[PDB]
């Protein structure tokens, strides 16, 4: 899969 | 319901101690009670909600990630199909949650750009969890959900925001994750986030040091996408 | 009692199952509803037992530690305190169900040494972690309950096994450790220590290739332990 | 703290 966004 | 007796600010300083602690079920259950307090969140504290939940929300995915891959090769009796089902109906579990908090009444008490979108783009990412999962007659529906959605938050986000805001650069990019992994629209995904980067590159020149760092990073990460899907 | 209508077979398939997805709570629950079938457990299955349970007392003691950290530097309202205690009821509750598990009934069933000392290492080690949170007028009764489940597994295991028998060297370890960080006794974990480090090394020429793996891996767990230590 | 044994 793709990476979405992680955390800040 | 359980957390109806805390204060507001003890649910809200709670939260920030799991987190320190890694006990990020704990984060959500004092995040819904602080939410179902009825009072609209803080930048901060709505920062504090998605991170509970997407921590969550992370770890059943992985495990039912595993569960189906196994499943995939087995096909020996029924005790892998019933644990990923149950993994599977906890996690379409903690999305509804969410997706509650967000319909009751987080997203129709957003005012503002920066909130709204917020709430939609978690909405989205919600939706698209559900979609990962999803077999059935609402498949469809789901996704449609999902893209109806993260479509809004874009929409507000153009009209409202710097190309360079946080936000608008990490809904974008979920959002063309939606495209490539959900959508089977990988040329959708690539011209989101090419756009996206692009009109950021081209207004980095008007912010701080700091904003540049948040923005540079989430630019990065797009960039990233970009060399994997070409 | 939630894993009674499940099958003994079905409980150890998805306890390594959870195992694989990193779902140490399932995975406890599930050997809980295995041992609760009330047969004994195999070699394989007593390491199952033991992985889940290390792994969910582990992510709580890692908690209550940072929890404790900031509750002393805090000596500000009674939250960090209430959390602490709500993680430490917590973890006292997971000793308690695994201490209840062996006293109900996997020792007295447990002829053999291998899973004698095995379960009394156990016994040992989660006395020891209530030990880690206890203040009160049991304190020292905790303390003397692990002492005496280590002990007595000492007093098996250098009868009964050889000195480079990988259960012989944990339980020694965690013996060694429970002296330092427990029983203020650091000269004793150091000559636990070395000793069983030395007995080690003289039968060491004894093992195949496979054995000699297992056990040097222990002993210089041993080593660290003492290096640290001096 | 000192390291106890870890999972094999």
């Amino acid at each position: 899969r793709t990476p979405s966004l992680p955390t800040p | 319901g359980a957390m109806g007796s805390m204060e507001r600010a003890s649910l809200i300083q709670k939260a920030k101690l799991a987190e320190q602690a890694e006990r990020y079920e704990d984060m959500a259950a004092f995040m819904k009670g602080a939410v179902e307090k009825g009072e609209e969140l803080s930048c901060e504290e709505r920062n504090l909600l998605s991170v509970a939940y997407k921590n969550v929300v992370g770890g059943q995915r992985a495990a039912w990630r595993v569960l189906s891959s196994i499943e995939q090769k087995s096909n020996k009796g029924p005790e892998v199909r019933e644990y990923r089902e149950k993994v599977e109906t906890e996690l379409q579990g903690v999305c509804d949650t969410v997706l509650g908090l967000l319909d009751s009444h987080l997203i129709k008490e957003a005012g503002d750009a920066e909130s709204r979108v917020f709430y939609l783009k978690m909405k989205g990412d919600y939706y698209r969890y559900l979609a990962e999962v999803a077999t059935g007659d609402d498949k469809k529906r789901i996704i449609d959900s999902a893209r109806s959605a993260y479509q809004e938050a874009m929409d507000i986000s153009k009209k409202e925001m710097p190309p360079t805001n946080p936000i608008r650069l990490g809904l974008a990019l979920n959002f063309s994750v939606f495209h490539y992994e959900i959508a089977n629209s990988p040329e959708e995904a690539i011209s989101l986030a090419k756009t996206t980067f692009d009109e950021a590159m081209a207004d980095l020149h008007t912010l701080s040091e700091d904003s540049y760092k948040d923005s540079t990073l989430i630019m990065q990460l797009l960039q990233d996408n970009l060399t994997l899907w070409t």
